[PDB]
């Protein structure tokens, strides 16, 4: 069937031209029209613009100045380009197939109808941050040992993975030969554009004397892996 | 935002009240899944979409678009946006809504809450972050408050939104960023996390 792929650089600096590109599979450009719909992690779906071979073409008027959807019937692709890119720019990146219906409400005479458009097949969208965070490797931080959160005779333990730039962290304990009790939290986007992580593993109390827990941070984007000792 | 039960019927209105007249679409976004038409034509579900999916009809002028679903099943839980099409109303790039319909699928669940304070070594790096963990809350909305001694604390708090751990509970983080001055100074600092009416809330102090 019709199926839709987004794509294009999932990170942008500010300033830069955010350019998107929808491949659609099993069905021609052509017979449709075509939107882009963004959910920029403040509020919900801003539906970007939709296009057509038609010409039939029109842009959110809060991005019309920036913005420049396009087909590309030989590639079978929808593009979307938004220039200047902001951090407000960030958010899922839907295509969508178009379709759109005539709501004759009155006579078609007096010209009581209108075409509305709707989506009825989107892409998954592809994420798009516009960031101006170089990549940054994690401070590792020890969470020594804590009881008061856990059950009996156990405690907490955990690396605080802080201001790292890009996702992802990963993280393992003694080389993955401790999986149980791990909890790797998702990281937090911060306000220095940095992600941060925690990762506790709860383990026997008994052991913080004689266990030795590593947690075995990775961060391929900055080719950075710390193996933090973390005693009580 | 709403809950229901399973099984229960979720009514979800979206939109200003109609001015002319109307196709209004509606579109349920599941997390992480690609939204889907659902609605079309205010009332017209497209093929696929269960009749348990009803639209609010055009008339009368004034009528707030609402999307009806009867019998509702934990598959029901998404975002749902009405995208409003008045004919004397702009059109709109935005879609309405973004209401989140919540499938209560389970029974409510304590957040465990796990507080760590400044690692000695965060310290050392001129840093200090305070880590709220937490965990196995159900549903997954919380709310954290950090204070210091017992004034709320506004910045340095990043809070992740929740996030499905694999028994289908929630999970989150809040981390408090001070300078190691900030923590030293007050003699507590307390990670309060708020869940469906009841508050954990644990502290730390510099003194450790
Ligand atoms: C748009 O987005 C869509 C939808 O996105 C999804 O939904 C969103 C909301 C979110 O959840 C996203 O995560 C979702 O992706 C997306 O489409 C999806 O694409 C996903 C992956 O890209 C698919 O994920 C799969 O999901 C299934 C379950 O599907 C059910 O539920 C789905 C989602 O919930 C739903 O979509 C379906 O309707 C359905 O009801 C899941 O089971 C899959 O998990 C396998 O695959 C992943 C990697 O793909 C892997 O990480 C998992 O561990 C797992 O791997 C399989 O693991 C099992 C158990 O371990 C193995 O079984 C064992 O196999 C061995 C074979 O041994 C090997 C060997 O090492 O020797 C393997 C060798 O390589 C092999 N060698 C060779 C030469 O072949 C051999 C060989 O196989 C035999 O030895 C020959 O005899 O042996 C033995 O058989 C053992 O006995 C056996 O136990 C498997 O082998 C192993 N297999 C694989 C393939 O790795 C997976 O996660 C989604 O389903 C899919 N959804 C849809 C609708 O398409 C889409 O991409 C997006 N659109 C685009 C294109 O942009």
């Amino acid at each position: 069937q019709m199926q839709l792929q987004e794509s294009g650089p999932g990170l942008v600096k500010p300033s830069e031209t955010l350019s998107l590109t929808c491949s659609v599979s099993g069905a021609s450009i052509s017979d449709s029209y075509w939107s882009w719909i963004r959910r920029s992690p403040g509020k919900g779906l801003e539906w970007i613009g939709y296009v057509h071979k038609s010409g039939d073409t029109n842009y959110s008027p809060s991005l019309k100045s920036r913005v420049n959807l396009s087909l590309d019937t030989s590639k079978n692709q929808v593009s979307l380009s938004l220039v200047a890119a902001t951090a407000a720019d960030s958010g899922k990146y839907y295509c969508a197939r178009t379709l759109h219906g005539r709501r004759i409400y009155g006579i078609v005479a007096f010209n009581e109808w209108f075409t509305y458009f709707y989506m009825d097949v989107w892409g998954n969208g592809t994420q798009v941050t516009v960031s101006s965070a170089s990549t940054k490797g994690p401070s590792v931080f020890p969470l020594a040992p804590s009881s008061k959160s856990t059950s009996g005779g156990t405690a907490a333990l955990g690396c605080l993975v802080k201001d790292y730039f890009p996702e992802p962290v990963t993280v393992s304990w003694n080389s993955g030969a401790l999986t149980s009790g791990v909890h790797t939290f998702p990281a937090v986007l911060q306000s220095s554009g940095l992600y941060s992580l925690s990762s506790v593993v709860t383990v026997p109390s008994s052991s913080l004397g004689t266990q030795t827990y590593i947690c075995n941070v990775n961060h391929k984007p900055s080719n950075t892996k710390v193996d933090k000792r973390v005693e009580p | 935002d709403i809950s229901v039960a399973p099984g229960e019927t979720a009514r979800i209105s979206c939109g200003e009240k109609s001015l002319g007249s109307r196709a209004v679409q509606w579109y349920q976004h599941r997390a992480g899944q690609a939204p889907s038409l659902i609605i079309y034509n205010n009332q017209d579900r497209p093929s696929g979409i269960p009749e348990r999916f009803s639209g609010s009809p055009d008339s009368p002028f004034g009528t707030t678009a609402t999307l009806t679903i009867t019998s509702v099943e934990a598959g029901d839980e998404a975002d749902y946006y009405c995208h409003i099409w008045d004919s004397r109303v702009p059109t709109k790039w935005v879609f309405g809504g973004g209401t989140t319909l919540t499938v209560l699928g389970q029974p409510k669940a304590a957040p465990s809450v796990t507080l760590f304070p400044p690692s000695s070594e965060e310290l050392q790096a001129n840093k200090a972050t305070l880590v709220c963990l937490i965990s196995d809350f159900y549903p997954g909305a919380v709310t954290v408050a950090w204070k210091a001694d017992s004034s709320p604390v506004k910045a340095g708090v990043e809070t992740t939104t929740p996030s499905k751990q694999s028994n289908n509970k929630y999970a989150a983080s809040s981390y408090l960023s001070l300078t190691p001055e900030q923590w030293k100074s007050h003699k507590s600092y307390s990670c309060q996390v708020t869940h469906e009416g009841s508050t954990v809330e644990k502290t730390v102090a510099p003194t450790e």
